[PDB]
RNA sequence: AUGUAACAC
RNA sequence: CCUAUAUUCAAUUACACAACCAUGCAAGAAGAGACAAGUCGUAACAAGGUAAGCAUACUGGAAAGUGUGCUUGGAUUACC
RNA sequence: ACAGGUUUGGUCCUGGCCUUUCUAUUAAUUCUUAAUAAAAUUACACAUGCAAGUAUCCGCGCCCCGGUGAGAAUGCCCUCCAGAUCUUAAAGAUCAAAAGGAGCAGGUAUCAAGCACACCUAUAACGGUAGCUCAUAACGCCUUGCUCAACCACACCCCCACGGGAAACAGCAGUGAUAAAAAUUAAGCCAUGAACGAAAGUUUGACUAAGUUAUAUUAAUUAGAGUUGGUAAAUCUCGUGCCAGCCACCGCGGUCAUACGAUUAACCCAAAUUAAUAGAUCCACGGCGUAAAGAGUGUUUAAGAAAAAAAAUCACAAU
């Protein structure tokens, strides 16, 4: 690349970030439309706690459930965010424990 | 600015056509624009209050067209002056008419503009001037034979100072920079007032528009 | 004054460039000369064969 | 931005900080705000004493002149900032106010001796 | 003496584009541009209209620009001042003698 | 720079270092040059060097190349008055081009400080405002007067809640 | 022709 | 029209007109990816058991097979 | 970038992803007081209160301050200024429309042709030429305030506002809807600016002084949050047994887990600590035989380089 074609295509500029499965905003509301359980790849095996919600933005997403044990049915509202889960494809949102509907872990007792 | 891709609006050439139009079709009358309700001292066209400083002289006294509409020739060369210039000078004031044309929507015939040759504190302007203020509840008419005692002046001269000395810190400058220069003469430099004559408050402005030189 | 100095300048230059102008013109005739010794040697070379 | 009108304005312009004000002098526009763009800073004055109890006024003569000669009008503080500088002659408000100061301590000088009694 | 014009470029010189028209030629002008992320100089090309009255112009040619003071129209704001360098007959203004490229045509030091 | 025959003509240093500026006059520069010849190797370096250096210093100036058209190189120069300065090289080394455009076109030395001394009263050290063309910001920044509110506190006297506080009580 | 799905320095 | 001024009008006419798209849903059709496991074969990696591969045509459940040119990203082990 | 982790039984090279650094919003946990700075979901609809008045009547002002970024690649920089205002006999000063251009200016060429985008004449009209922009990016499409003493645009919508939808807070406060996003339906013109008046002076939800908020710095009145496999500072005992679960990447958990949950201990911040999302920064003046890259071949236009010196031309199977 001579200077001539550098002068012809310019300095090279960064291309802007594409946007996540959040749109831009860091939380989203949503309304769980049902609840079900995942499958992990290869390395390992569980089964993990996940829900379809429907957003406030209108599209129709698959979360994951984060700690151990919740009480969550439909028609609840809950806050979700852009941490993804790296055992499950597909999966690019965490409930944020804590908010609405959905409460923090609880101690044994 | 100027760019490719300016678009040729019209509606706001022909929105200010049609206001420009609208305009001069209901221009308002005088009469109707200058109405009085003695009550209230509310304006029924402008929807404006009068002020309380004017509130006796309106029912005290009648403006110009109300002390003029009953005069024979309907007062050409003839004298009108103003109880503001009555009460603050004791020199007379007053105003020879030239021309008047009053407008014909008043039924009693109690508005019109009119003109005149100006004198005020004895001094007599050469031109002919629109007369400001007519509509004011505060125009007086001299007698025909007081005509001429209140024509007749005593002429007195001015006893202001025609220099005075400077503010003293610019009066500083002024023997510094002379100073600096060398100037050796310790005359006290003078400021100088002959285009510094400024007329008080209530001479009328001019409302005729000045041609640019 | 600076036009004046620069008009003298470039009568100066020229000066200069016609006299070596001269020189290569000199040098051109000697070379159109050894050129038309060799044109004629070749000439009479060809001459004889188609003879 | 373009206006329908107005003047050129020599005035204070008010900067600075929560219960420590600055005013710089300013000629500007009239019918601009306050701090917004203007022609050309002139000088300053602080409103507050200094450890050595002085309150410190510049301004910038040619210039200010210069103005005022080419027709820059003139606010109420500025004029007394000017009359008590001495480039211009003391300000009449700077002068019934300094009469009713000494009026009004005068009275309250009576009103103590009363008071006493 | 108000004779001026509201654009930047008084005098410029330019390359002749074409003489399609009747009266104007279209003329393309060259700056030197700098690229400021090479800080390099290019060569920038841009067209213009000049009024030629006496139809002078041969497509090649070099031409000197001024700047009309009140434009007829929006687009010929110029006009040719003279012709610098014409196309094929090229007079060398050291010398005053025609010349072709690099050889001359008249040999200048020849005045009989 | 490590493209280019000569890369360090490229450079900031380079194009701000060639002192040459032109009368306010001035409008056209052209070179006409050859690239044949030992002739025309001074005007050849003048083209290769100097030219980013003139055009830096004159950004407004058009600066224009004609090659192999006339056989003897020279530059002419197209003024405002409709005025042509022709100058010849035909063995001038670049140097000589250099001080030579200089002296009979440029821009006086004392002009040159005198056109930097109207512009240095521009910026007059008396004025506040922003960093960017004023040197101090608060007056509070200044040794004797009164420190800013937001790095040492005001005593309470002076404040202004309390003086409301005061004249309710 | 084939032999799947849990190796750690 | 012996000072000098007052009033009016400013609205239509002739056609095309959801074509063009963008956003959601859909009877359905086709692909790709992921495929901790099932069935069918073993295509390729060793002259992978017919040397592989490219362009292209035909054929076959499926990897694929064959035909005409081209390549070594294959050897022929080198007084054989 | 002073780099580091990560491909493979293993080494070297190429090449992506992530960590380490700084700032801003939201959420979680915690929270003692002050000062300063800032208040930021919405061009969706608004109950109510105020925010333009002054002045001897005429007049003068009435998106001027202030609010917002919806639209437009709008635009930055530079010439020339009609007109408005101020002071004055002139003439100067400020704002500067419209008009342009030396130059700079988001992405997309899977937007490559646009379709009349042009010129003369002498009179402002008849007519005649076949023209104009464009691969140094026209004409289109998408997105967006910005290059910041600041600049551009809007005043419910139909780019405009004659007219029609229809009764307008994108003023200060506040209310619904919506959003992850939550300031007082508050005191004065005491100080600066603006408006008016000859003037004492009047008004000002601009502004000044406060109220609320860990949003950010400082001082102390204050002690909680995160983490302990490697990158990367720091772990002991129990319970579980590819289950529950964790992670930024490599990855760990399959009855002896420094990686899960709890306890002890330790590390690092601190009235803050993490998580998420945006930013700042970060790609090529480096390469093209084997890793991505020399396009199947030749000629030419545009565009360049000609920089010091020479040459074209002979058996054999071009077509
Ligand atoms: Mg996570
Ligand atoms: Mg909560
Ligand atoms: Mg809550
Ligand atoms: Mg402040
Ligand atoms: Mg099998
Ligand atoms: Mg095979
Ligand atoms: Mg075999
Ligand atoms: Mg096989
Ligand atoms: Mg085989
Ligand atoms: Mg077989
Ligand atoms: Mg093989
Ligand atoms: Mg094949
Ligand atoms: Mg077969
Ligand atoms: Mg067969
Ligand atoms: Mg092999
Ligand atoms: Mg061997
Ligand atoms: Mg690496
Ligand atoms: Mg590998
Ligand atoms: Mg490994
Ligand atoms: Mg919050
Ligand atoms: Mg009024
Ligand atoms: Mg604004
Ligand atoms: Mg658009
Ligand atoms: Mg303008
Ligand atoms: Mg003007
Ligand atoms: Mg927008
Ligand atoms: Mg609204
Ligand atoms: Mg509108
Ligand atoms: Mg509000
Ligand atoms: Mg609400
Ligand atoms: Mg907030
Ligand atoms: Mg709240
Ligand atoms: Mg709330
Ligand atoms: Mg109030
Ligand atoms: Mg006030
Ligand atoms: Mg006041
Ligand atoms: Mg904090
Ligand atoms: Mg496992
Ligand atoms: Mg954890
Ligand atoms: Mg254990
Ligand atoms: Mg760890
Ligand atoms: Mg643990
Ligand atoms: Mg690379
Ligand atoms: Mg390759
Ligand atoms: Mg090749
Ligand atoms: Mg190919
Ligand atoms: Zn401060």
């Amino acid at each position: 690349a001579t200077l001539n074609q550098m002068h012809r295509l310019g300095p090279p500029k960064h291309p802007p970030g594409k946007m996540g499965p959040t749109a831009g905003r860091p939380q989203l509301k949503g309304v769980v439309l049902r609840t079900f359980i995942r499958k992990p790849k290869k390395p390992n095996s569980a089964n993990r706690k996940c829900c379809r919600v429907r957003l406030s933005t209108g599209r129709e997403a698959v979360c994951f459930i984060p700690g151990e044990g919740h009480s969550l049915q439909e028609h609840h509202v809950v806050l979700v965010q852009g941490g993804r889960t790296q055992d499950l494809p597909g999966v690019k949102l965490t409930v944020v424990r804590g908010k609405y509907d959905c409460g923090h872990v609880q101690k044994k007792k | 600015m100027a760019r490719k891709k300016v678009r040729p609006r019209l509606i706001a050439e022909l929105a200010r056509r049609v206001r420009a139009l609208r305009e001069q079709r209901e221009r308002p009358r005088d009469s109707q624009r200058y109405a009085l309700d003695y009550e209230t001292m509310m304006r029924p066209h402008s929807g404006n209050r009068l002020p309380m400083r004017a509130w006796a002289d309106v029912r005290h006294e009648s403006r110009l067209l109300q002390l003029l509409n009953r005069l024979p020739l309907f007062g050409l060369g003839r004298l009108v002056t103003r109880k503001s210039w009555l009460w603050q000078h004791d020199e007379p004031c007053y105003w020879r008419l030239t021309r008047v044309r009053p407008d014909y929507a008043a039924e009693n015939l109690d508005h019109g503009k009119a003109w005149g040759i100006l004198t005020f504190k004895g001094k007599t302007e050469s031109e002919a001037r629109e007369i400001e203020q007519v509509m004011y509840h505060d125009w007086r008419l001299v007698p025909k034979h007081e005509e001429e005692a209140f024509t007749a002046f005593t002429l007195v001269p001015e006893d202001t100072p025609l220099s005075v000395p400077y503010p003293p810190l610019l009066r500083a400058m002024i023997l510094a920079q002379r100073q600096k220069y060398g100037d050796t003469s310790t005359e006290e430099p003078m400021l100088n007032l002959e285009r510094a004559r400024i007329d008080p408050w209530d001479y009328p402005a001019k409302l005729e528009a000045k041609t640019k030189t | 004054e600076l036009m004046a100095w620069n008009q003298a300048e470039n009568q100066r230059l020229h000066e200069l460039r016609l006299a070596r102008l001269r020189q290569e013109a000199l040098e051109q005739e000697r070379r159109q000369a050894e050129e038309a010794v060799l044109q004629a040697r070749e000439a009479q070379a060809w001459a004889q064969l188609k003879e | 931005r373009a206006y329908r009108g107005g003047h050129l304005t020599i005035r204070l312009a008010l900067g600075g900080c929560t219960n420590r004000p600055f005013y710089r002098i300013v000629a500007a526009h009239s019918k601009c705000p306050r701090d917004g763009r203007f022609v050309e800073q002139l000088g300053s004055y602080d409103p507050l004493p200094n450890s050595h109890g002085e309150k410190l006024v510049a301004l910038n003569f040619d210039r200010i002149r210069h103005w005022i000669g080419c027709g820059a009008h003139l606010s109420k503080p500025v004029e007394k900032l000017l009359g008590l500088s001495g480039f211009y002659p003391l300000h009449p408000m700077m002068i019934t106010n300094a009469e009713r100061l000494r009026r009004k301590r005068a009275r309250e000088v009576l009103l103590a001796s009363q008071k006493t009694d | 003496s108000i004779a001026r014009s509201s654009v930047h470029a008084k005098w410029v010189v330019g390359k002749v584009i074409g003489t399609a028209m009747q009266k104007t030629a279209k003329v393309r002008v060259t700056r030197l541009v700098l690229d400021p992320y090479l800080l390099k100089y290019f060569n920038k090309r841009k067209t213009y209209f000049a009024h030629d009255a006496l139809q002078q112009c041969t497509v090649g040619d070099i031409v000197l620009l001024k700047a009309l003071p009140v434009p007829r129209t929006k687009h010929v704001k110029h006009e040719l001042a003279e012709i610098i360098f014409k196309v094929g007959q090229v007079i060398d203004p050291v010398t005053g003698k025609p010349c072709a490229g690099t050889t001359y045509l008249e040999s200048p030091i020849s005045p009989e | 720079p490590m493209k280019g025959r000569f890369p360090i003509r490229r450079t900031l240093q380079y194009l701000g270092q060639g002192d040459v500026v032109f009368k306010d006059s001035v409008k056209v520069m052209t070179v006409n040059y050859n690239t044949h010849g030992e002739l025309g190797e001074g005007a050849r370096k003048f083209v290769f060097f100097n030219i980013p250096q003139i055009q830096y210093k004159n950004p407004w100036v058009q600066i224009t190349m004609f090659k192999n058209m006339t056989p003897s190189p020279f530059l002419r120069f197209y003024l405002d008055s409709g005025e042509q300065v022709l100058v010849d090289v035909e063995s001038k080394s670049n140097k000589e081009i250099v001080e030579h455009i200089r002296k009979i076109l440029g821009k006086n030395e004392e002009t040159l400080e005198k056109e930097e001394q109207e512009k240095k009263q521009l910026s007059h050290p008396a004025h506040f405002g922003p960093r960017k063309y004023c040197l101090r910001e608060c007056m509070c920044e200044v040794e004797g007067q009164v420190p800013c509110p937001g790095l040492v506190p005001l005593p309470k006297e002076m404040t202004g809640k309390y003086k409301a506080a005061l004249k309710a009580t």
